RNA sequence: AUGGAGAGUUUGAUCCUGGCUCAGGAUGAACGCUGGCGGCGUGCCUAAUACAUGCAAGUCGAGCGAACGGACUGAUGUUAGCGGCGGACGGGUGAGUAACACGUGGAUAACCUACCUAUAAGACUGGGAUAACUUCGGGAAACCGGAGCUAAUACCGGAUAAUAUUUUGACGCAUGGUUCAAAAGUGAAAGACGGCUGUCACUUAUAGAUGGAUCCGCGCUGCAUUAGCUAGUUGGUAAGGUAACGGCUUACCAAGGCAACGAUGCAUAGCCGACCUGAGAGGGUGAUCGGCCACACUGGAACUGAGACACGGUCCAGACUCCUACGGGAGGCAGCAGUAGGGAAUCUUCCGCAAUGGGCGAAAGCCUGACGGAGCAACGCCGCGUGAGUGAUGAAGGUCUUCGGAUCGUAAAACUCUGUUAUUAGGGAAGAACAUAUGUGUAAGUAACUGUGCACAUCUUGACGGUACCUAAUCAGAAAGCCACGGCUAACUACGUGCCAGCAGCCGCGGUAAUACGUAGGUGGCAAGCGUUAUCCGGAAUUAUUGGGCGUAAAGCGCGCGUAGGCGGUUUUUUAAGUCUGAUGUGAAAGCCCACGGCUCAACCGUGGAGGGUCAUUGGAAACUGGAA
């Protein structure tokens, strides 16, 4: 562009879509419209608990759950680790981060924190998974 | 009115003071009109006063009045005496 | 101490003595552990640039952040940058209580300064990283001059550098003049550190 | 103390006692450093209305004097 | 000079283009697992949601009366009241606000200011009332209604009095100015002293200091799939009234003003010093601290005052909450603690006015949820530790094995040594400097004195806090975990499982011989922390001013005529807007940076510089760009 062209119309940059977009919203219950927060975790309550099958080459039966959050948006969230204990109407803390195989799953359920428990016999990165130190 | 007073600096348990021409309505630590001096009640032998002695006489001559321990300070300088004198 | 681990295994892995020399790397002069005795492969750029941070820092017992928080004071001065780093660490206080011979090892000349025996300039100082400077006076406390490990350490020392004096009776140093690179630990390529911290 | 003055050019005359000047100025442009030219119409006040449309004149500033006028005519300088 | 690194991932292989991902620094963070100590900080970012309970503003009997109450006439009170002053400060919060809000440079011959300080002139003479009090009544509170009284530095009538308003004469536009000489009007206080005067109340005139108000220049969010906006609107003319200019109004008139340099609309937002990131250019942000602004259940308003249209004032309208003998009464934490709700998420219903500051009072004193401390929380920074020395890199154990061995490993026993801390057992700082009183001088004023101001040296007292801190004694005891180990990117093996269970930032791994899954040895990185997630900047030259392109990878409009706008041959003279060089005034402090001092070091604190502007004013130069001839 010549310098007159960049003075009439100037250069504009591009915008950042997030990942994780349902963590950037909160709900004002009384005025009754959404609000913006940028929180790192949100609390939810689970409305299903099942398993999906992965994609292109992979293969397994992968445990996941549908959970509606504090603002009232609903999402699927992968349950990590090996065992679990979720039912209907459990209270989970959810966190960012997508699982690549599953289409359309893009949150993770923090193990350790609310109703969810740590994993049952883990010893080596035990603070993901949160389990406590044996003996 | 317009006063001549001390602000407080330093950190906890360890104060330093600047000697200030403010206004009486102001908060201790905010808006001022001039700075005049310095004072350090805690250092070793006696406190270190230090105070420009010809701005302070400008302001005693205009009104300001000193608070009660800036009257023990402009005293050791005999500033409160050359002010007395020019009758 | 802070590290207070095991100094022969760190001496075999990096390749310098780190002590009274030689003795560490004798029978087994290779790295430690199960794949120990079997051929070393090659180290990368990062591989090698990091072996020099870690050489100069396990010598002087510092940790990171204290090591790195010093690295750029050193690089505030005028001069060449990566030799004031070498100098300013020579001038630490447990590092001067070692170059004088007041103790026989570096982990012990820090429990002197720490436990409160040393008294630079007449006043007790117990901060291993105090940063003494040209003209000060390292001495010894007075109820602590017939500690065994002090008289035993001072005889056999045999050496004192040239920016230090040492009045071997009285137990009393000086720290005369700053050092210069010709005298500081010598298996240490100092631009393998300045280029590590510009990554 | 003294009160700022300008030089101008009259771009209207329809009001009564009241002419509108255009003063021309210039700003560089903080990012690509070329200058630009712009303008801004100062409403000024003349009494026994003299100056005419299109006409380099000169104006000084004063106390507020109607809703929008704040300057007054000083001296014509030339016309056609 | 002090400053600038990349790597993986499209092919059978290659060179490009182009996305994607990682490695760095940040944060009022949260979350998971672990946690020894000290110092400096920080800590509801969400519903400006609702608030239970205690406190955040009082003070003066040297203005005054009291049925006052009472030492002893009643000291002292002020239980109560009238009067005076402060309550507009300080404390909180950003809902609203795209605005002269804010920042920066100017003007106001268009302005206001209690007190403080000076300099003069004064304070004259009278009056009428009234609180409290008392006595009758009512009213569920809340309170009210009569009388009968009584003070005040309360209120008022005149006396006199400027530069007060008028009418005369002797520049920056509407002028300003001071010399008049007439006229109209306009003041006041006593209190507590000493022998008439000192103190501190009043009143008027001027100034100064201080705190405001107004106007302008310039900067300062996006959105045309938002192109027309206004009607006191835009000028004029009078009249009001404002502290002050003005459509600021009200009439009477005219038909204007504004806008693609973006009128209007719409969405969003306090602003700034500053902060974070980047070699920089730039980008992101406006916690804690200061300056400004706005707001106090919500919307209207006025009183009192120098100053408010008023967080702990008033009245009205609305919604809420409580009480009641149903007629009516009361309220309002975006003060400080604290409660409920909501959220991933955020502290004691804490002590003292000791210091520093304010309010009132002659002072003593009093009031202060300002402030000073102390509690809570690894929430951050910074320092010290959890030993050190020698000692077989062999015991016996784990793990591997090529079964010989190898490794953990100087690691451990083992002997010594020390006390940071830890414990007990004794001492024990500064932060303070007074005010006030008491003397003694001195100076002014005095008939003289009291007093006043100054100078001195005396007397007092620290919440924290017996908190630092010191000195002994005692003992290595009581103080490390968390994440890796395929490649990027330091650190590998064994076994279990067998596209299962799982893992995954990206590439991808797992289908009975995975350094990728789990666990166990060994390694490596960091450390009272270490991982994970959210967000910002860099890498990214991936908006390119630095510093990019359009034949074929994304990209020259099918082509003309042309309007703004941008840009333009040669020479001379002049001008000086841009340009260059000075001098000043400013761009607060705190920052940032540099120097230095004080902290045992360091964080931290304190001083002096330096830097920082499309800045203003005033001089000079004249090549270039511009203006003229």
């Amino acid at each position: 562009p010549t310098i007159n062209q960049l003075v009439r119309k100037p250069r504009q940059s591009k915008i950042k879509k997030s990942d994780s977009p349902a963590l950037n919203k909160g709900f004002n219950s009384k005025k009754k419209k959404f609000t913006d927060l940028n929180s790192p975790q949100k609390r939810g309550v689970c409305t299903r608990v099942g398993t999906m099958t992965p994609k292109k080459p992979n293969s397994a039966l992968r445990k996941y759950a549908r959970v509606r959050l504090s603002n009232n948006i609903e999402i699927n969230a992968y349950i990590p680790g090996i065992g679990h204990n979720l039912q209907e109407h459990s209270v989970v803390l959810v966190r960012g981060g997508r699982v690549k195989d599953l289409p359309g799953v893009r949150y993770h359920i923090v193990r350790g924190a609310l109703d969810t428990s740590g994993v049952d016999g883990r010893r080596q990165g035990r603070s993901l998974y949160g389990t406590k130190k044996p003996k | 009115a317009v006063k001549i007073r001390l602000t407080r600096l330093g950190s906890k348990r360890n104060p330093f003071y600047r000697i200030v021409v403010a206004d009486a309505r102001s908060p201790r630590d905010g808006r001022i009109i001039e700075q005049i001096g310095t004072y350090n009640p805690t250092s070793a032998n006696a406190p270190e006063i230090k105070v420009d002695e010809a701005l302070a006489l400008k302001w005693l001559n205009d009104g300001a009045k000193p608070t009660d321990t800036v009257h023990n300070i402009l005293s050791k300088e005999g500033i409160m005496k050359k002010f007395d004198e020019q009758k | 101490a802070r590290f207070r681990g095991s100094n022969w295994k760190k001496s075999r892995r990096l390749g310098i003595s780190l002590s009274g020399t030689g003795k560490e790397l004798e029978k087994r002069p290779y790295a430690p552990g199960q794949h120990g005795p079997n051929q070393r492969k090659k180290l990368s750029e990062y591989g090698l640039q990091l072996r020099e941070k870690q050489k100069l820092r396990y010598l002087y017992g510092m940790t990171e952040r204290q090591f790195r928080n010093t690295f750029d004071i050193a690089g505030k001065k005028f001069g060449v940058h990566g030799e004031n780093f070498m100098i300013l660490l020579a001038s630490r206080l447990d590092a001067v209580v070692y170059s004088l011979g007041l103790a026989r090892t570096r982990r012990q000349a820090r429990q002197l300064v720490n436990h409160g025996h040393i008294l630079v300039d007449g006043k007790r100082v117990d901060i291993p990283s105090y940063s003494v400077k040209p003209g000060q006076t390292i001495s010894v406390r007075e109820k602590s001059q017939k500690l065994n490990i002090i008289v035993e350490s001072v005889e056999i020392n045999n050496f004192v550098p040239e920016y230090l004096n040492f009045d071997a009776d009285s137990l009393t140093g000086t720290f005369v003049r700053l050092p210069e690179r010709s005298e500081l630990p010598a298996e240490i390529n100092e631009q393998l550190i300045v280029e590590y911290y510009s990554r | 103390n003294d009160r700022k003055v300008y030089v101008g050019k009259v771009v209207s005359d329809k009001m009564d006692k009241t002419i509108t000047v255009l003063v021309e100025t210039y700003k560089t442009h903080k990012l690509y450093g070329k200058r630009v030219k712009y303008s801004k119409k100062y409403k000024t006040h003349d009494e026994n209305n003299s100056a005419k449309l299109g006409d380099i004149v000169k104006i000084q500033e004063t106390r507020p004097l109607s809703a929008t006028k704040r300057f007054r005519l000083v001296e014509i300088v030339e016309e056609s």
